[PDB]
């Protein structure tokens, strides 16, 4: 379930692809947030036309090294 | 079906019940009076 | 100790930028061969100096670590 | 005895190591040892008192001659502004060059250490000027010292040594300390002052050899006999005087102006003489009151017999305090100790506010130190007054002498007074640290505006009160026709209002919502303390986990493990735990003021104002601001004259991590391992040739439990005091 | 002819050695 | 009424490969203790100090360092095995003392031949206050 | 050496001498209880403070007590 989690944000609230585009200077993302009370400060520039959490558990690499190259795959 | 509803009223299952909807009512009513500091009414 | 020894050691003689005429830059500045020898350089040169960026993320994008930062210490 | 210690059998006989730490700590508590009187007790509890008063001459002595013999005074005398004072010499082997280039300051000849305990502005400012009065100061000491010992001597022999019922005459003790002990001494001081140190700040040189031949007021002694005693203040220094000369000073010796001296910004000296001169009479007239041999005054006995009050709320009142107070050595300590925590808290508060030495307010360090050092004393005597309340109803309480008067009702309702202060700091603590995230999630997320600022209305309207005009409340000393302001508007109000108007002193600095969420911080902490102390005292005596409580002493580990487990359930535990709830709280106290203080030095008010309402700004803009110079004390790049401190910081992180490890670890898993080590040992050829005395045993769990505090408080101090003095003294501003 | 030079070692040096023999020998002492 | 048994060395002693657990100094120049049992087969069993021993067919002679190392074996003998154990005290002098059990009874059951030491006729919520035995050297609990 | 000390309050269950680990406590014949029995600690000079005996004495408030005292080689449980 937690691998699915993964997939599923990598799928649907990323910038992956665009990552996949120029990957040394957009910094990889996979998590955003409401904005509620201000929180949505917590979404910042990362670069490819996308606002969210910078994440550092490396799954864009491992999907590169895999050959996954669109978000239908994911 | 009637252990159900036993097991549906133990501590942890009603309390998580209980403060997921309070949650909801404090998210949205500060989603529709946001930033409030006073009580601007009377 | 095992993760501030290879955390220190490297930015200080491994990561950095290099510059086409070939001069790498490190992000420290490969101050673990003299400073890493007393305590008080660790204390100094690593604790002080590179906390910087997380009590002064106050209003970007990284405020959720400053935050986090001094609720672990609580 | 036949073995150390002599004062207890049941460990001389003990033959473990154990036998020589207790030893040592128990050499003290004269109620504990074999074959103890009522009379030894007393008469040892003397000879101590003499002996702790020769010490306290001897280290006064060695700091009068030190600075008198390796020091800076006369230079200092000079110009009291552009010269760093000098404590003593260093001669240390270890030295290398550098380091002894980089202590040799102040013009010395050598490497030396500046001063921080203030001596040289108290010493200038009551009349030592060159350094042969500071030698005769500490010749007189030794003295002083050596006398000290003579009467300690003296009364430990028979024929000279006091009964018990010479000490339990308090009437006699309180009519002599408070007229004789309090009133002769302030009359004496007042003395000094209006001879010595009034003229000394007026150019001339009052001593020994000629003072009987100098007049301290023109017509000397006439208008104290007439009656008119204005004349005594019929000519203030000017308000342009320079303090050791003569250019601009006057002649009264009693005063009541209310500011400060323009030029030092200390309190005047002529106020100073008049205020010791009314205290004197206050305190000769008042110690007059108890009854003695001659046949009038009163009794204390009967005065608390007759406060009962009708309807019997109070039960039977006072009826029987007396001999439960006279009997106790450990209730007067606690009340001796209590008293002496508030107004030692006093002194510091009041020290910062209205400094009564001259250049004593401009330099920065000397008021940080003094502020800390007397608000940490006060915190310990305060730990050690609760203490002994817990020692006194454990040891000596007796309950059917005291039926139904007001201390058996405080311990008839225990409960109802620990519930409410465990209110009270639920509710302080959850509220004050609430507002203080709120306010820190409101600045990490960019909207300071947001924040909650509750402005402190009621200490801005007594600063109103006093006359402060920065929140125009127009009360009482800030109106325009009250009679407050109207009927000290000739004396005292004129100096007053100007002084408390400005706003470079810190006589009732401006505040704001910082200093609100802080006070409130501060009064979490003396609830809670307060709370663990009390608890503590009135459970000492027995509770539902343990009834029998009395029986087992003060100070003792646990009841094993049945009934839950009953850990830590001493009153000796209580006041273990409390003390670290002390040196929390006043860290808040002096984290406060220092930092205050600080951004006032600074011209930077507005900084304190901003980042002090969340605790991001407090972490960054207080702690790690101001480390930096302390951390470069020493560096690859060489040391300067900082290094003691930036290596003195590390010590007191070492030694509190230190006190973790005997707080967390128990005392089971180091008696195994010592039982490793003891095989090892008697197996090991050409070392089991040597044979120890005492077979080495683990650490007790009372005494782990005090070794690993005083690591833990040790370590507080020391890594406290060496960043305060790095942080003002690198800046000296 | 330094006053230091004597007073701090024999204070630092000779004053504890001769205390700690001093005590160690009283206290491990069976009357 | 009831003399107890004599030690009788010679007897044999379990099968034992060693242990740094065993005797040390304290049994030369203080005290050790033994203790004695029958053992109606060969088997094996824990030794209270270390790994495993082989106690024989007929009397068993074991000498430790602590009266509490006999009785928590003789009370692992006594419940898991069915069998009858009595342990001693020796001195550096050559003296033996009979220890366990005292009167030839388990004191767990109710012997008629028993005096009452340490016994107070009153409620343990009926001891004086210390106050009452301050600067006498007696305890509130003495009475 | 510790002491131990029985209360009148024992109602003679014999719990607490079969917890003892060195053998410190016994039964005796008393009259005071349905039992007819009540504990006593002859043999205190072995004690060594573990207080198994009071987590086993039922009774409200105990009857079994153990008040630590001047220590010695056996009461330390050293086996050097
Ligand atoms: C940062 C460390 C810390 C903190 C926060 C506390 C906090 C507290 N101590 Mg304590 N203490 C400490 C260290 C600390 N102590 C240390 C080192 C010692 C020495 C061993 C002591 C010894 C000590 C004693 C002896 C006593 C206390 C007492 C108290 C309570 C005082 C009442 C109060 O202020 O209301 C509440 C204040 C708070 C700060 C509570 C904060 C927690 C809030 C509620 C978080 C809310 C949870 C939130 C919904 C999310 C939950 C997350 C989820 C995963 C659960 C309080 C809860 C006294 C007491 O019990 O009072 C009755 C008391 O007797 N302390
Ligand atoms: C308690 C007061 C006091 C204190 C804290 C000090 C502290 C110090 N003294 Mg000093 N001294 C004092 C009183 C004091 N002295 C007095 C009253 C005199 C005679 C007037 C001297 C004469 C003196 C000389 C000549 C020298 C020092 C030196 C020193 C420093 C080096 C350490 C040392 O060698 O010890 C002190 C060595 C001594 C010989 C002092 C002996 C005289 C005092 C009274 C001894 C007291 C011991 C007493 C029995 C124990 C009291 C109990 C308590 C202090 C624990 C040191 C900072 C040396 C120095 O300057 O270092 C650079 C130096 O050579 N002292
Ligand atoms: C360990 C796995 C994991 C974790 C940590 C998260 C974490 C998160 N998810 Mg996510 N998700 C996961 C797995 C996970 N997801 C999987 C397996 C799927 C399906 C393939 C999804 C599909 C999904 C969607 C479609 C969305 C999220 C969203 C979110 C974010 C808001 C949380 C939320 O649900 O809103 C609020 C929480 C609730 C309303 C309560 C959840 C109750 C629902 C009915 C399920 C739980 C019932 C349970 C079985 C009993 C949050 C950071 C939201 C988001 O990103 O917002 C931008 C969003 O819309 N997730
Ligand atoms: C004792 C501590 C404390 C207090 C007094 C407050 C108080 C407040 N917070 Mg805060 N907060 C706190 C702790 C605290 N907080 C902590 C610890 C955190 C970190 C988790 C936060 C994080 C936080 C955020 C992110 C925000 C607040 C906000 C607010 C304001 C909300 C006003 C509102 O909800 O409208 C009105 C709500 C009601 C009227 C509810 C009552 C109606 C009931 C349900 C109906 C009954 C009918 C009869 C309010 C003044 C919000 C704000 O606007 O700040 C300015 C907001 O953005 N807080
Ligand atoms: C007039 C007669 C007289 C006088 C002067 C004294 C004086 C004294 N007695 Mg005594 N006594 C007397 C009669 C007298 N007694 C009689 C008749 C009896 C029998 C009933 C006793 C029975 C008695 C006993 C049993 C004891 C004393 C003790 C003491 C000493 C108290 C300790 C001390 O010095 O602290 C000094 C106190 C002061 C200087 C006054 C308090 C100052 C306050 C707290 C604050 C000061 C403010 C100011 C800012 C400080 C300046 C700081 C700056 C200079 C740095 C003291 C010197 C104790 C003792 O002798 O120890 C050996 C003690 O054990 N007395
Ligand atoms: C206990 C403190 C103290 C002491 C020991 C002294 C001692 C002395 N003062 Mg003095 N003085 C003091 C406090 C003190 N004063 C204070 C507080 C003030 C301010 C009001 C003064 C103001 C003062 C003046 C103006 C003069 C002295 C003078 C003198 C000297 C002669 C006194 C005399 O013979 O008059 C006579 C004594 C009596 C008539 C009996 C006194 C009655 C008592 C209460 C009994 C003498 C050495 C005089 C002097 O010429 O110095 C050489 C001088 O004129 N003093
Ligand atoms: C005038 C003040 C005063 C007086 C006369 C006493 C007198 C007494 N106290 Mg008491 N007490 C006081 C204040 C006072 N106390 C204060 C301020 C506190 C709060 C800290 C306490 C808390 C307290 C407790 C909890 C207890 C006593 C006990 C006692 C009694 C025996 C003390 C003893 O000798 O044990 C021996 C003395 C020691 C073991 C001191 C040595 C260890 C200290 C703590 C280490 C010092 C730190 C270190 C060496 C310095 C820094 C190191 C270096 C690197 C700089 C005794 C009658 C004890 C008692 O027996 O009950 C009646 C008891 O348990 N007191
Ligand atoms: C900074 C705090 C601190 C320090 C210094 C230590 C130190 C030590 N721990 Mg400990 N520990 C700590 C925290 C600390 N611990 C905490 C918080 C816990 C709780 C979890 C524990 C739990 C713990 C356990 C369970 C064990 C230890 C053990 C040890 C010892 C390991 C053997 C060794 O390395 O010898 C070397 C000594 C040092 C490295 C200390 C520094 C040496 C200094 C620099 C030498 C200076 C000498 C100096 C000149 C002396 C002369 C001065 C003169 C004035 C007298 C050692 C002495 C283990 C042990 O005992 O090993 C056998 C053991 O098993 N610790
Ligand atoms: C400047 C000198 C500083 C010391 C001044 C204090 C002494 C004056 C008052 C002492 C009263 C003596 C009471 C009778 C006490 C008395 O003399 O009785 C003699 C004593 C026998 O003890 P007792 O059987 O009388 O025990 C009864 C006790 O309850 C009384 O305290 O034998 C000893 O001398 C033991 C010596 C151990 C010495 C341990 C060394 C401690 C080192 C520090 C000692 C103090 C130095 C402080 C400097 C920091
Ligand atoms: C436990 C115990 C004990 C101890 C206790 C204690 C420690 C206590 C304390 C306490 C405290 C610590 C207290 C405090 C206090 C205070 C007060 C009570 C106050 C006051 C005052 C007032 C009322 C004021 C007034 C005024 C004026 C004068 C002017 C200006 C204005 C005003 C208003 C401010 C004893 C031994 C006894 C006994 C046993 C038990
Ligand atoms: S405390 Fe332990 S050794 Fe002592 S009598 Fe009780 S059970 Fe036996
Ligand atoms: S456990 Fe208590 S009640 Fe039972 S026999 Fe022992 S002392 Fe008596
Ligand atoms: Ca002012």
């Amino acid at each position: 379930l937690w691998l699915s989690g993964m997939y599923f944000h990598g799928a649907r609230f990323s910038n992956y692809e665009a990552w996949l585009n120029d990957p040394t200077h957009i910094r990889p993302s996979a998590q955003v947030v409401w904005p509620i009370v201000g929180q949505e400060i917590l979404n910042g520039d990362v670069g490819g036309g996308f606002r969210g959490i910078q994440i550092t558990s490396g799954f864009f690499q491992i999907w590169r090294a895999s050959g996954i190259t669109s978000e239908l795959q994911l | 079906m009637r252990d159900l509803k036993t097991y549906l009223s133990v501590a942890p299952v009603a309390s998580t019940l209980w403060f997921a909807a309070l949650a909801g009512l404090l998210i949205e009513i500060n989603r529709f009076f946001p930033d409030a500091l006073t009580f601007p009414f009377f | 100790v095992v993760i501030f020894h290879f955390s220190w050691k490297m930015q200080s003689d491994v990561w950095g930028s290099i510059n086409d005429q070939g001069v790498v830059t490190h992000i420290t500045g490969g101050n673990f061969a003299q400073s890493s020898i007393t305590i008080n350089g660790w204390l100094r040169d690593f604790l002080w100096a590179q906390a910087s960026q997380v009590i002064q993320s106050y209003g970007s994008s990284l405020s959720a670590y400053g935050l986090f930062f001094l609720g672990a210490h609580f | 005895a036949l073995r150390f210690p002599r004062f207890s059998q049941g460990l001389a006989q003990d033959p473990t190591t154990r036998r020589i730490w207790f030893g040592i700590a128990t050499a003290h508590d004269f109620e504990s040892h074999d074959d103890i009187t009522e009379g030894r007790l007393y008469q040892n509890i003397f000879a101590s008192h003499f002996g702790q008063l020769a010490i306290i001459f001897l280290w006064t002595s060695g700091n009068l001659f030190h600075v008198a013999w390796q020091g800076n005074f006369e230079a200092w005398v000079q110009d009291p502004l552009h010269v760093r004072p000098i404590a003593h010499a260093i001669w240390d082997p270890h030295f290398g060059q550098p380091a002894v280039e980089a202590f040799t300051r102040g013009g010395a000849l050598g490497p030396v250490n500046i001063a921080y305990s203030g001596v040289y502005q108290w010493w200038y400012t009551i009349g030592l000027r060159t350094n042969e009065d500071l030698y005769t100061g500490a010749i007189f000491l030794l003295f002083l010292s050596f006398i000290s010992l003579l009467a300690g001597w003296l009364h430990l022999q028979p024929k000279w040594k006091p009964s018990v019922s010479w000490f339990k005459n308090a009437e006699s003790r309180l009519n002599h300390h408070l007229s004789g002990l309090f009133g002769v001494s302030s009359l004496a001081w007042a003395g000094h002052l209006v001879h010595v140190a009034i003229p000394g700040s007026r150019g001339e040189y009052v001593r020994w050899n000629n003072f009987l031949s100098v007049l301290p007021h023109p017509q000397g002694l006439g208008p104290l006999f007439t009656g008119q005693w204005n004349l005594y203040a019929q000519n203030p220094d000017s308000s342009n005087h320079l303090f050791s000369t003569s250019q601009g000073a006057g002649t009264a010796i009693l005063t009541l102006l209310g500011g400060f001296h323009p030029q030092t910004q200390s309190l005047w000296l002529t106020d100073m003489a008049h205020h010791h001169l009314a205290i004197a009479i206050l305190f000769l007239i008042g110690g007059h009151m108890y009854r003695t041999n001659f046949g009038i005054g009163h009794s204390i006995k009967y005065i608390l017999e007759a406060h009962i009050p009708p309807g019997g709320r109070l039960g039977r009142g006072h009826k029987g305090l007396y001999d439960t107070i006279n009997n106790s050595i450990h209730f007067q300590l606690g009340l001796a100790l209590a008293s002496l925590g508030v107004i030692t808290s006093l002194v510091a508060q009041h020290m910062y506010s209205l400094p009564a030495y001259a250049f004593i307010a401009q330099d920065f360090t000397t008021q940080a130190a003094l502020y800390t050092h007397h608000q940490y004393i006060a915190g310990f005597i305060m730990t050690g007054a609760f203490a002994h309340g817990a020692i006194f109803f454990i040891r000596d309480y007796n309950p059917e002498q005291n039926a139904d008067n007001v201390l058996a009702r405080m311990l008839e309702h225990k409960e109802a007074i620990i519930s409410h202060l465990s209110w009270a700091s639920l509710f302080l603590g959850f509220h004050t640290l609430g507002l203080y995230v709120h306010n820190d999630v409101m600045l990490a997320f960019g909207t300071p505006e947001k924040q909650i600022l509750i402005e402190p209305i009621f200490a801005q309207w007594i600063q109103s009160a006093h006359g402060k005009t920065s929140y125009g409340f127009d009360v009482l000393l800030s109106s325009t026709n009250s009679p407050a302001l109207n009927a000290g508007r000739s004396i005292w109000l004129p100096g007053w209002l100007n002084a408390i108007n400005e706003n470079s002193n810190s006589l009732f600095l401006t505040i704001g919502p910082g200093d609100f969420l802080v006070h409130h911080a501060i009064a979490l902490g003396l609830h809670t303390t307060t709370l663990i102390l009390v608890k503590g005292a009135l459970d000492a005596r027995g509770s539902k986990l343990m009834p029998d409580k009395k029986d087992f002493g003060y100070s003792f580990p646990c009841d094993g493990p049945g009934r839950g487990g009953t850990c830590d359930i001493s009153a000796w535990d209580a006041f273990y735990l409390a003390v670290f709830w002390m040196l929390n709280t006043i860290g808040w106290v002096t984290f406060y003021w220092h930092w205050k203080h600080i951004t006032l030095w600074q011209g930077n008010v507005s900084q304190f104002n901003e980042s002090s309402t969340y605790l991001m700004g407090w972490l960054r803009d207080y702690l790690w601001l101001n480390s930096s110079q302390l951390i470069n004390g020493y560096n690859p790049f060489g040391m300067n004259s900082l290094s003691v401190w930036a290596w003195m910081f590390l010590f007191g992180h070492l030694v509190w991590a230190t006190g973790f490890m005997f707080l967390i670890s128990w005392r089971g898993y180091w008696q195994e391992l010592i039982e490793t080590l003891a095989w090892a040992h008697e197996r090991t050829p050409l070392a089991n040739l040597i044979r120890w005395r005492d077979k080495p045993v683990a650490l007790s769990i009372v005494q782990a439990r005090l070794v690993g505090l005083v690591h833990f408080s040790v370590g507080y101090i020391f890594t406290y005091a060496a960043f305060l003095i790095a942080s003002t003294s690198g800046k000296f501003g | 002819i330094n006053l230091p030079s004597l007073f701090v070692p024999l204070v630092g040096l000779l004053f504890p050695a001769v205390a700690m023999a001093s005590l160690f020998l009283h206290v491990e002492k069976r009357l | 009424g009831f003399t107890p048994p004599e030690l009788d060395p010679n007897t044999p002693s379990p099968i034992f490969g060693g242990s740094t657990g065993g005797l040390l100094r304290k049994a030369q120049v203080e005290e050790f203790y033994v203790i004695t049992w029958e053992s109606p087969k060969e088997q094996i069993f824990e030794m209270p100090t270390g790994g495993a021993a082989i106690m024989r067919e007929g009397p068993n002679l074991l000498k430790l360092a602590r009266k509490e190392q006999c009785l928590a074996l003789g009370t692992r003998l006594r419940s898991k095995y069915k069998i009858k154990y009595q342990f001693y005290r020796v001195f550096p002098s050559g003296e033996v003392q009979y220890l366990h059990p005292k009167d030839g009874v388990y004191p767990e059951k109710v012997n008629p031949g028993r005096q009452g030491v340490g016994v107070n006729f009153r409620s343990i919520g009926k001891n004086v206050s210390p106050i009452e035995v301050k600067f006498t050297g007696k305890q509130p609990y003495d009475l | 050496s510790h002491s131990v000390k029985i209360y009148d309050t024992c109602i003679g269950c014999t719990q607490c001498v079969r917890a003892c680990p060195t053998d410190v406590l016994e039964m005796i014949p008393w009259g005071g209880c349905k039992a007819k029995q009540i504990a006593s600690a002859p043999r205190t000079e072995d004690c060594v403070g573990c207080k198994r005996c009071e987590s086993a004495c039922p009774t409200d408030f105990l009857s079994v007590r153990v008040y630590l005292w001047h220590e010695t080689t056996r009461s330390m449980g050293l086996a050097y």
